[PDB]
């Protein structure tokens, strides 16, 4: 029975682990797909190839710039821009009433979002009534013309709310739709190299623990938070010590060790 | 030029902002005849269609004092609007 000790894939490869051995591992590597979770750091995936990306999302970004553009109407923030003169932004506060600054805008965000043909029917009929045109499709063609940007609408705060909640609920779906999916795709591992696991289950990373549960966060801040966790936990330094209690070779090529800790 | 006096009455109509616009009628002394508002209104109205005007929205005709050049004077202003 030898003492191995790696810092690199490639070394441990070359080591001849046998069932009986010390392993000593570190590196930087990736939590299998706990306060972690659905990362489990207690299983390491340390190989030459990460070519799986950290999770990104065009869908996701479509529909936080919508919720984004109208939340600027809406939520003005401290520094946001206003789209019309000062006095009539002066005159609107004082009226006590609610402006859409950039009609074309939201009409935008929302053909991008929305491309299909069946996605956010109500929000779609929604925007059609507050513009001029027949329908939908003839709106988009009137915002792609150009014939929109910047022109202003004025609706009662009733309809402003109905907007503001629209586009929450339409919004949402997305996100939610893709962070199963990303999840579910960083659930494939790359061929080759290692899985290194603790058999008591201890982790094997040093890491600070999230202060809450993403899945109990809303859509937005249920993604964000898994892309920081993500961010940490697909590059991560890990430290792996114990004896080695099985090692074997999956159908993908990668070769699994099971540590057992040492006192 | 059509004149709007509350917000209320644009809602449901798409417009474009064209910046602030105003009308005034003075009174040299406190001999002379008082200010005319609707003199203002329609001078606002006219130099509304200068900046290619459509309608107004009207912000107030407050009737000041302090005013130099008149006893008190009519200012009266507001938004030129360009309804689509």
């Amino acid at each position: 029975a030898q003492t191995i000790e790696a810092t690199s894939v490639k070394q441990l490869a070359d080591a001849g682990v046998r069932v009986g051995d010390t392993l000593r591992i570190s590196g930087t590597g990736m939590c299998n797909i706990s306060p972690f979770l659905p990362f489990d750091c207690s299983q390491i995936i340390w190989n030459d190839a990460r070519s799986l990306p950290l999770p990104e999302s065009e869908l996701v970004n479509k529909a936080t710039a919508l919720t984004e553009a109208v939340n600027r109407q809406l939520h003005p923030k401290p520094e946001d821009e206003s789209r019309v003169s000062a006095s009539l932004r002066s005159a609107i506060q004082k009226s006590g009433m609610v402006l859409l600054d950039d009609f074309g805008d939201i009409v935008l965000k929302t053909a991008d979002l929305c491309s299909a043909k069946d996605d956010c029917v109500r929000l779609k009929n929604a925007l059609v009534n507050l513009g001029n045109s027949k329908d939908w499709d003839a709106l988009v063609k009137r915002a792609n013309a150009g014939k929109l940007d910047g022109v202003n609408v004025l609706l009662r705060p009733v309809s402003a709310e109905s907007l503001d909640n629209l586009v929450a609920t339409s919004t949402a779906p997305f996100i939610t739709h893709e962070t199963a999916r990303a999840a579910q795709s960083l659930n494939s591992p790359a061929p080759g190299g290692f899985l290194i696991v603790s058999d008591e289950g201890s982790d094997f990373v040093d890491q600070p623990w999230p202060s809450a549960s993403l899945y109990d966060y809303p859509p937005q801040e249920q993604w964000n938070a898994f892309q920081k966790l993500a961010q940490m936990l697909m590059h991560t330094p890990f430290n792996a010590e114990g004896i080695v209690t099985k090692i074997f070779t999956d159908a993908n090529g990668t070769q699994h060790i099971g540590l057992h800790p040492i006192p | 030029v059509r004149i709007y006096t509350n917000a209320e009455e644009l809602v449901g109509k798409p417009f474009r902002d064209l910046g602030e616009v105003s009308g005034d009628s003075c009174q040299a002394s406190n001999q002379d005849s008082p200010p005319s508002i609707p003199t203002a209104r329609k001078r606002m109205q006219i130099n509304a269609s200068k900046m290619k005007a459509n309608a107004v929205l009207l912000h107030s005709c407050e009737v000041t004092s302090g005013t130099p050049g008149c006893y008190r004077q009519a200012v009266c202003i507001g938004s030129a609007l360009n309804i689509t």
